[PDB]
């Protein structure tokens, strides 16, 4: 269960979508 | 216990207004429903509906849905069918935790009476609550009853 | 309109707050 790293302001929409999916996956397992 | 709630409906019915009144009276709020503490995440669907593979995933994350229409808008009440079909398409389930919401009940001018929406929700098998983001009436009831439906299923 | 990153020392609740923000943002800009 690795905590995902938030991509910078240079990131695209897809990069945020990935981090959105990774954070959801992380916050789910960490519960 | 975490709860993902999604608010859908026609543009201008007051989806954003209902979200603000819940949270700030941020899209997250800790409440207590039926003696059980809850963590509510709200998805306020912005803009107009379009085809999007990632928007579906955003809605697929939702565990409960609010079909919000305006009581002074006939079309917003007619589109309720359209939004429900979309939710069942994305969630891939006929029975999805859902609540029919008639917003702007504070307005004296009404084109959609309560009995019309009462029958529609009755045929769907879902609860129906009249709300008013202006007078904060029924706002909490709409979101909390949605959590009840999720607990039911 | 994009919500700024929570940081390296953001707690779980800080992540839950951010995730809800990014949830609405990613939908709106789609
Ligand atoms: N009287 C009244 N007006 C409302 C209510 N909810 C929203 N509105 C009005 O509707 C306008 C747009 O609503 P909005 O939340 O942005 O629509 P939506 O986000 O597309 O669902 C706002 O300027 C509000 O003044 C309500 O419950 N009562
Ligand atoms: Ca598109
Ligand atoms: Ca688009
Ligand atoms: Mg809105």
């Amino acid at each position: 269960p690795r905590r995902p790293r938030c991509p910078g302001d240079d990131a695209s929409i897809e990069d945020l979508h990935e981090y959105w999916a990774r954070l959801w996956n992380y916050l789910y397992a960490v519960a | 216990t975490e709860y993902k709630l999604v608010v859908v409906g026609a543009v201008g019915v007051g989806k954003s207004a209902l979200t603000i009144q819940l949270i700030q009276n941020s899209y997250r709020k800790q409440v207590v429903i039926d003696g059980e503490t809850c963590l509510l995440d709200i998805l306020d669907t912005a803009g107009q509906e379009e085809y999007s593979a990632m928007r579906d995933q955003y809605m697929r994350t939702g565990e409960g849905f609010l079909c919000v229409f305006a009581i002074n808008n006939t079309k917003s009440f007619e589109d309720i069918h359209h939004y429900r079909e979309q939710i069942k398409r994305v969630k891939d389930s006929e029975d999805v935790p859902m609540v029919l919401v008639g917003n702007k009940c504070d307005l004296p001018s009404r084109t959609v009476d309560t009995k019309q929406a009462q029958d529609l929700a009755r045929s769907y098998g879902i609860p129906f609550i009249e709300t008013s983001a202006k007078t904060r009436q029924g706002v909490d009831d709409a979101f909390y009853t949605l959590v009840r439906e999720i607990r039911k299923h």
